[PDB]
Parts: structure tokens; C-alpha cells; sequence
């Protein structure tokens, strides 16, 4: 039986983590303190990936709450999950890294990274058998980006032949006013392409603009945007939380979805979005929600589709809906916009149909693709990058950590040549 | 858990760190004796003002500066004044010869002959902190001692002392009261010495101050008193959002990284809108819309620069008194209207507006006026590279003939040295142009 070690590093990796497990919980059915609640024997099937089943039926999760600062991990016991977590597994420092990925990877996170060792440890001996290491953590501060590539990197020095998932999210100057966020997203990019097999791009671009636009939100506080991801990380991870066709099992996934080994960024993305006590006004069948599955404005990440090539699609469909209508929905949107998929790999589009829908929707279409329109995103990215890095602001606090300056260029050369390899991948034609 | 240790080097830093630490024993109601009627009342310190000002055991709440000059003069004047037995006599350092307005009097003979004293001093303040933060330094750009032992001074901090930051509130020279010649001379080798060991520089020069008392306090012979109450005003005001409650600016590190983005360009200008005279107390109110434009007049500021010329990088209002924060964002809208504050082509944040509702204290007996609405503008342009052009265009007028020279290389500085602050003055001006080039 294979199973998952979570991770969760930061503010928002702790806040989206924490709404993802309460939306995890209510779709296996388990209440917060971890007896297990549901009419549905499917739910309680493959429930060791996520869930560690302690004595007497107390599940809970095998999640590790990293931070440099308590104030998260208080109010996260100040929710209902509090007590669901397992109380050993919060870490915290005494301060903050305060948005330097320098401090956050060479000072704090060295000397907080053994004591995340060795609870990362103590998860692992319990294993009859590991499965791989799911993070959730944020590109733009310090401690989640600079904690999460270092403990990715000790991860990847201990257990070599383990898969490694990333939720990453990327910063946006629309939702912070930090400066800096370009410097810890493009050193963390740098890592997390040498370092990561599997990594799911989400962009809090993309939910603002889903948030301003589709949603009718004047002013998208954290709460929306982290309702959004955590329905999108719900609907991701339902291939490995339940039994299908495409069970796509970490490994599994990550040699279906990636071609190349650093082109492994997803494209995650949800059809039937929508905000918090209003999803109860919406009709539900299968050929708008694949239509709205592809749809720029709906996808998570701040990419036009239309303007790469699907290199790899795994369309995962939830609810109470006909395969043979699905599948033949699914073919229509291949065979008819057939210029948007690559012709060197030949059926890139795989579908699973899982008959458990998140709650409060009746019918679901949970997206996940490698597609080359995230070069876009990493220019973005890169050029806010440049734009702060040709004049050098704010340096002498990441040279004053003892990061060589050389380490920004070779962080600007690696995203760059990324870029290259997504567009030379989307020019060529078999 | 944070401490500061106020650093009062030479004449004009002794006179406005006194000035200064009246307005602060004024603001937090300390006696002059030591005594706190309200707060000390627990009679424990980290009360947010435990950073300036240290408890002992009598309950006498003495502050935490340190009084340097190379001359008795004024260093006995406050220890004759109403604050006498606030300072500890072995914190107050005096001098038997002055650096006689001379930059290399002060840094390599009449300074180094004085500066282990002051380094005990400052490691025997900075044992009694456990959460120490930094220094405020306080001096002059134009006197010997002021320069020449500030930049030794900052030396030694930054050789000693080098996890802290230092700030500066430096005196920028003015034609009006000067002593000296060759206050250009001082000032422009000090800022090469002080370039890379100061964290965040106020320069204020008395300028600006001689032309806000003549024209708000109307007096057309201000003396040294006036202009000290002023300064002290607008650094008791700067240090406001350091002694008080946390909304934003509460450390030395906020300091550094809400104005200053580059190493070298750490000179922000400050801006005080109720400059009014005390004659003048009761003939109208001031609104916040109107205190922010006056905050953004060109006239209002502590450097003589015009920043509408510049590109602004920050500003951190800070509001005193009374101020509901509704109608700020009013006065942030309609400034934000006037497309004369330009920002740079980065990620520009904003006014970042913090309020404190404790409301200002002025001097009893002094010309400033009572006021309820008080407001504060710390912006970083690249307007002040106008006043570092005027001290380079003065530099290279008495260096063109090589006058006063002699005065430097006899106290043991070398020729090469005033071109070198010249050169680093040049970079400094072209780091300006190149951020006010986009
Ligand atoms: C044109 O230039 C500008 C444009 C905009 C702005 C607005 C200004 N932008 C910045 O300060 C950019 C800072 C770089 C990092 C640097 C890289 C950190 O390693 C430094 C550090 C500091 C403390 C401890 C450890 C490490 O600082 C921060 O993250 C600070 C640290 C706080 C939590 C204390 O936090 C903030 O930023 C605040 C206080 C929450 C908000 N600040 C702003 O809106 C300023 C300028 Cl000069
Ligand atoms: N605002 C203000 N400026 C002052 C005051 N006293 C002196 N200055 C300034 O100090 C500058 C010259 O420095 P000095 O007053 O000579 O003090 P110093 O640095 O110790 O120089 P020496 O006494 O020769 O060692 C002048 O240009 C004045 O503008 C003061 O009380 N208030
Ligand atoms: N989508 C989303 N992003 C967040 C949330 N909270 C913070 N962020 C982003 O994550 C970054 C904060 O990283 P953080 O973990 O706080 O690092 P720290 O500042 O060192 O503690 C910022 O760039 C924010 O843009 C959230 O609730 N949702």
C-alpha cells in the first residue's frame, strides 16, 4: 500500500493546505476528529495516501505544517482542523525569513531543516511502502520558498528514488506588494526544475483575474483564492485518492504527464468555479464543463492555451456522468481543435470518470495538462526579474546572506533556457 | 526586545539630540528628574519606549545616547540645563581641543586620540541591551568634528558592530549660518567615509529650516534655538513610528527596507505639513486633504530640492494626532491625481500611510504652535542629488585651485583622498541619474 508524505511550508502553503485537507476530509468523509462518517464504501478504499489510520479508526492526516513563525500554526489550531492534525507535526521557528529566499535557504531553513528531517523521517519509518512527497508552499516569500527548495533538495539527498510534487504558487503584484517576490519565484523556479518531478503551477494571477472577472469579486480577499486552489487540488489529487481507470499513482502520473524532464509544470484548472455559497445556481452537464475544462479564463494559471500546444492532457471528469458521452465529448474537442494538441505524441488526452463529486457541486471537470502556454508565465516572471535585477534592488539583502550574486544570473540563465526549451518544444512539428 | 542607542557627535548633533530628547521625555510625560508619573506605574520596561529610554532601579528613566564633542562647550550647557541629572555624567564625553572645523583633525589626529573612550562608552551602552537594534547617529555635514569623527565613528560601528544598522540625521550645510569655508570639504569626505557604513541618512539642512521659520514663524533673525526646536520636531516626529505602537517603520531593519533599495542611495527627505506659528494657534484648523498637499510642497521639505524634477521611489506618511484614516485615502487619491509625483518603472507599492493617535507635543515657551492633526512624509526621490550636486559644484570650485588643502594633508590625510571623495561623489550623482533615467 503506497502512500504520501504532505508537506506544507509557509503561510499560504499552511492557509491553502489547511482549507485543502478540511475539502479533502469532507469529500472522504471524515470529521475533525477523524472517525470516518460517510455512506460510501469507495471513500474509505485507498485512504492510506493521505490519511495515517491510527488505532480504534482516528484518521488523520500525515501532514507536516512547516513555518518560521507560530503565528500560522496558531491559527490553524485556531480552526477546526487544529485538532485533526497531528499535534507533533507542527514546526515553527522563533522568526520569520520576511520575504528573503536568502534567509529562508541558507540561515533559518539550515538550521530548522533537521528538526523537518527528522519528523520527515519519523513519517517515513511508519511506511510499509512510500509513495512519493506532496508540498504545498508559496513562491514569493521567504520561508515557503527558500524552506520548501531546501527541504526538497534534502528530500531529494535522502530518498532518491521517491517522486517529488510541487503545488507551487506563483506571486502576483496583484495580490502583493512585496518587491521582492520576483527574486525568492525565479530562484525557487531554478530549483524546483532541477530538483522536482512533478510541479502544479498555480498563479495567483490567474485567480485574481478568475476572482475579478468570473467571480464579481470587487476586492478577492485570501479566503476566495484560497477556496479556488483548494478545489483545484481537491479535483487533481482524485486519481490518487480513489481507484480508476487512470490511476495515475504519482509515479504514474508524472510518466504519463512529462516528456521532458524539466518541462514538468501542470497546468491545473477547474470547470465549474465558482465562489463560496453561490455554487448551488449553476447547470451541470458534460459538454459545458468540457468546454469551460479548456477555457483560458477558467484555467489556473495566467496562460493562454490557445497559444501553446498541449503536450500532455489528464482530464479528470467527477460526478454522476455517462463515459460514453464524456469520451465522446472529450474525442470532439481533440479531432475538431486539433491544431492546440502535438502531433509527435499521439493520444495525449487521457480521461478518468470518478463518481464522487466535491461537495456542493453535482457534476465536476478537474484539468490537468502540460501545456507549453506556462512559458508565459515564467516571462512574466523573469521579466519582473529583470526589471528589478538590472539595477540591482534590494541585493545587498541577499548578498548580505551569503548568496553569491552569480546564483541570480544562473537562476535568470536556467528560467530562461526553459523558456527556450518550452518554445523550441512548441515550433517543432513531426 | 529592541534598543537604540542615540549617538550625539558634535556641536549640532549635541545641541539637536538635546532638543531632541526634551521633545521625547515630552511626548512620553517623563520628569525631568527621571520619574514617570503614568507608566511607571508597572515599573518594568518593553513598554515601546524602552528602546530610547532605559530604566533603572529608582525608577529614573535615563536615556540611552551618548553625548561626543572634542570640545566642553556645549556638552557642560546640558549638563547645566533642566536635564542635567537625565544623563549619566560618564555618557557625556568632552573634548580638550576641538577638530576646528577641519575633516582630518577630527578623523586621523584630534578624533583618534578620543575614540576608544567613546567605543567604551558605546560597548558599556550596549551591554545593559539585549535587543539591540542600531545607532541614530546625530552631526553635521559641515563641522570637523561633526564629519571627521562621525566617520570614524561609523568606522568602528561598522567594524564592531556590523549585524546592526545605523542611521544618520546629518546637518546638510546652509550659507545662511555657517561657521566655515570649507564646510564642502567636510561634507563631501565624510559622505565618501559614511557611504558604506550608514544604513539610512536624514540629511537636513538648515536651509530649508532658516526658510520654514522666516516664513511660518516669522522671524527674520533665527537664531539656533528655533531651528533646534524645529529639527527636533521633525526627527521627534520620525521617531514617532519607532517609540510608539507597531503599524509600520518600528525597526531600524523597516527603515531600511521600506525607503532604501539601493546600498548607496539611502537619503530619503522628510516633509512636515503644521509648521505654524504659535501666534497663529487659533485662527483656523488644518484638514488632513490639505496637510497631505502641503506634505507634498516642495517648500515644506527638510532639503532645499525640488523632487517634481525627480522620481520618487517610496513614501511612508506617517500621521500624528487625531486622524481618522477615511479622508487619507481621499488625500492619497487626489494626489494620486496629480501626475507631478511620478514613481519609478518597478513595482512602486505607494504612500504607505501609518497613524498614530497619540497626539503631538511641542515645546512650552517654544515658537511652535500647538496643533491636533500632524503628518509626516519620508520619501525616497532622487531629488537630493541636486543638493549633492550643489556640494560637488562647491567642492570643485575651491578644489580647482587646490584652496585650503593644507589644512587636510597637515593632519595626516593624503592628497589623494579629496579626489577620491570626488570621484565616489561622481558615482554617486551618476547611481542618481541612472535611477532618474528609466
Ligand atoms: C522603489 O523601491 C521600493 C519600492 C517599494 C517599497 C515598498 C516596500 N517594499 C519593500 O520593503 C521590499 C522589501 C524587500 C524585503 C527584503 C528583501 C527582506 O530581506 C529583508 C529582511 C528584513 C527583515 C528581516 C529579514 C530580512 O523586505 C521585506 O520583505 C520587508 C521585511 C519586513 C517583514 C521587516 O517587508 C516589507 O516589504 C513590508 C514592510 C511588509 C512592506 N514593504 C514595502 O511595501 C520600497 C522601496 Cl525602497
Ligand atoms: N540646526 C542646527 N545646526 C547647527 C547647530 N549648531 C551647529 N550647527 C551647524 O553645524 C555646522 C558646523 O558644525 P559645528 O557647529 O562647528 O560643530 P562641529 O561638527 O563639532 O565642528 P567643531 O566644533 O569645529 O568641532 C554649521 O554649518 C551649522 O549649520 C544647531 O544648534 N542647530
Ligand atoms: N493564493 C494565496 N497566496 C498567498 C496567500 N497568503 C500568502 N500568499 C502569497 O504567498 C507569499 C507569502 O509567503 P509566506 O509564506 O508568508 O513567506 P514569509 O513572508 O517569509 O512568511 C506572498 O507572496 C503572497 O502573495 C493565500 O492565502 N493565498
Amino acid at each position: 500500500m503506497r502512500e504520501i508524505v504532505h508537506l506544507q511550508i509557509g503561510q499560504c502553503g499552511n492557509q491553502i493546505g489547511a482549507k485543502f485537507w478540511e475539502v479533502i476530509s469532507d469529500e472522504h468523509g471524515i470529521d475533525i476528529a477523524g472517525n470516518y462518517c460517510g455512506n460510501a464504501s469507495l471513500q474509505l478504499e485507498r485512504i492510506n495516501v493521505y490519511f495515517n489510520e491510527a488505532y480504534s479508526h482516528k484518521y488523520v492526516p500525515r501532514s507536516i505544517l512547516v513555518d518560521l513563525e507560530p503565528g500560522t500554526m496558531d491559527s490553524v489550531r485556531s480552526s477546526k482542523i487544529g485538532p485533526l492534525f497531528r499535534p507533533d507535526n507542527f514546526i515553527h521557528g522563533n522568526s520569520g525569513a520576511g520575504n528573503n529566499w536568502a534567509k529562508g535557504h541558507y540561515t533559518e531553513g539550515a538550521e530548522l531543516i533537521e528538526n523537518v528531517m527528522d519528523v520527515v523521517r519519523n513519517e517515513c519509518e511508519s511506511c510499509d511502502c512510500l509513495q512519493g512527497f506532496q508540498l504545498i508552499h508559496s513562491l514569493g516569500g521567504g520561508t515557503g520558498s527558500g524552506m520548501g527548495t531546501l527541504l526538497i533538495n534534502k528530500i531529494r539527498e535522502e530518498y532518491p528514488d521517491r517522486i517529488m510534487n510541487t503545488f507551487s504558487v506563483v506571486p502576483s503584484p496583484k495580490v502583493s506588494d512585496t518587491v521582492v517576490e520576483p527574486y525568492n519565484a525565479i530562484l525557487s523556479i531554478h530549483q524546483l526544475i532541477e530538483n522536482t518531478d512533478e510541479t502544479f503551477c498555480i498563479d495567483n494571477e490567474a485567480l485574481y483575474d478568475i476572482c475579478f472577472r468570473t467571480l464579481k469579486l470587487t476586492n478577492p480577499t485570501y479566503g476566495d483564492l484560497n477556496h479556488l486552489v483548494s478545489l483545484t487540488m481537491s479535483g487533481v489529487t482524485t486519481s490518487l485518492r480513489f481507484p480508476g481507470q487512470l490511476n495515475a499513482d504519482l509515479r504514474k502520473l508524472a510518466v504519463n504527464m512529462v516528456p521532458f524532464p524539466r518541462l514538468h509544470f501542470f497546468m491545473p484548472g477547474f470547470a465549474p468555479l465558482t465562489a463560496r455559497g453561490s455554487q448551488q445556481y449553476r447547470a451541470l452537464s458534460v459538454p459545458e464543463l468540457t468546454q469551460q475544462m479548456f477555457d483560458a479564463r477558467n484555467m489556473m494559471a495566467a496562460c493562454d492555451p490557445r497559444r501553446g500546444r498541449y503536450l500532455t492532457v489528464a482530464c479528470i471528469f467527477r460526478g454522476r456522468m455517462s463515459t460514453r458521452e464524456v469520451d465522446e465529448q472529450l474525442l470532439s474537442v481533440q479531432t475538431k481543435n486539433s491544431s492546440y494538441f502535438v502531433e509527435w505524441i499521439p493520444n495525449n488526452v487521457k480521461v478518468a470518470v470518478c463518481d464522487i463529486p466535491p461537495r456542493g457541486l453535482k457534476m465536476a471537470a478537474t484539468f490537468i495538462g502540460n501545456n507549453t502556454a506556462i512559458q508565459e508565465l515564467f516571462i512574466r516572471v523573469s521579466e519582473q526579474f529583470s526589471a528589478m535585477f538590472r539595477r540591482k534592488a534590494f541585493l545587498h539583502w541577499y548578498t548580505g546572506e551569503g548568496m553569491d550574486e552569480m546564483e541570480f544570473s544562473e537562476a535568470e540563465g536556467n528560467t530562461n533556457d526553459l523558456v527556450s526549451e518550452y518554445q523550441q518544444y512548441q515550433d517543432a512539428t513531426a | 526586545m529592541r534598543e537604540c542607542i542615540s549617538i550625539h557627535v558634535g556641536q549640532a548633533g549635541v545641541q539637536i539630540g538635546n532638543a531632541c530628547w526634551e521633545l521625547y521625555c515630552l511626548e512620553h510625560g517623563i520628569q525631568p528628574d527621571g520619574q514617570m508619573p503614568s507608566d511607571k506605574t508597572i515599573g518594568g520596561g518593553d513598554d515601546s519606549f524602552n528602546t530610547f529610554f532605559s530604566e533603572t532601579g529608582a525608577g529614573k528613566h535615563v536615556p540611552r545616547a551618548v553625548f561626543v564633542d572634542l570640545e566642553p562647550t556645549v556638552i557642560d550647557e546640558v549638563r547645566t540645563g533642566t536635564y542635567r541629572q537625565l544623563f549619566h555624567p560618564e555618557q557625556l564625553i568632552t573634548g580638550k581641543e576641538d577638530a576646528a572645523n577641519n575633516y582630518a583633525r577630527g578623523h586621523y589626529t584630534i578624533g583618534k586620540e578620543i575614540i576608544d573612550l567613546v567605543l567604551d562608552r558605546i560597548r558599556k551602552l550596549a551591554d545593559q541591551c539585549t535587543g539591540l537594534q542600531g545607532f541614530l547617529v546625530f552631526h553635521s555635514f559641515g563641522g570637523g568634528t561633526g564629519s571627521g569623527f562621525t566617520s570614524l565613528l561609523m568606522e568602528r560601528l561598522s567594524v564592531d558592530y556590523g549585524k546592526k544598522s545605523k542611521l544618520e540625521f546629518s546637518i546638510y550645510p546652509a550659507p545662511q549660518v555657517s561657521t566655515a569655508v570649507v564646510e564642502p570639504y567636510n561634507s563631501i569626505l565624510t559622505t565618501h567615509t559614511t557611504l558604506e557604513h550608514s544604513d539610512c541618512a536624514f540629511m537636513v539642512d538648515n536651509e530649508a529650516i532658516y526658510d520654514i521659520c522666516r516664513r511660518n514663524l516669522d522671524i527674520e533673525r533665527p537664531t539656533y534655538t528655533n531651528l533646534n526646536r524645529l529639527i527636533g520636531q521633525i526627527v521627534s516626529s520620525i521617531t514617532a513610528s519607532l517609540r510608539f505602537d507597531g503599524a509600520l517603520n518600528v525597526d531600524l531593519t523597516e527603515f531600511q527596507t521600506n525607503l532604501v533599495p539601493y546600498p548607496r542611495i539611502h537619503f530619503p527627505l522628510a516633509t512636515y505639513a503644521p509648521v505654524i506659528s504659535a501666534e497663529k494657534a487659533y485662527h483656523e484648523q488644518l484638514s488632513v486633504a490639505e496637510i497631505t498637499n502641503a506634505c507634498f510642497e516642495p517648500a515644506n521639505q527638510m532639503v532645499k530640492c525640488d523632487p517634481r524634477h525627480g522620481k520618487y521611489m517610496a513614501c511612508c506618511l506617517l500621521y500624528r494626532g487625531d486622524v481618522v484614516p477615511k479622508d487619507v485615502n481621499a488625500a492619497i487619491a487626489t494626489i494620486k491625481t496629480k501626475r507631478t509625483i511620478q514613481f519609478v518603472d518597478w513595482c512602486p507599492t505607494g504612500f504607505k500611510v501609518g497613524i498614530n493617535y497619540q497626539p503631538p507635543t511641542v515645546v512650552p515657551g517654544g515658537d511652535l504652535a500647538k496643533v491636533q492633526r500632524a503628518v509626516c512624509m519620508l520619501s525616497n526621490t532622487t531629488a537630493i542629488a541636486e543638493a549633492w550636486a550643489r556640494l560637488d559644484h562647491k567642492f570643485d570650485l575651491m578644489y580647482a585651485k587646490r584652496a585650503f588643502v593644507h589644512w587636510y594633508v597637515g593632519e595626516g590625510m593624503e592628497e589623494g583622498e579629496f579626489s577620491e571623495a570626488r570621484e565616489d561623489m561622481a558615482a554617486l550623482e551618476k547611481d542618481y541619474e541612472e535611477v532618474g533615467v528609466d
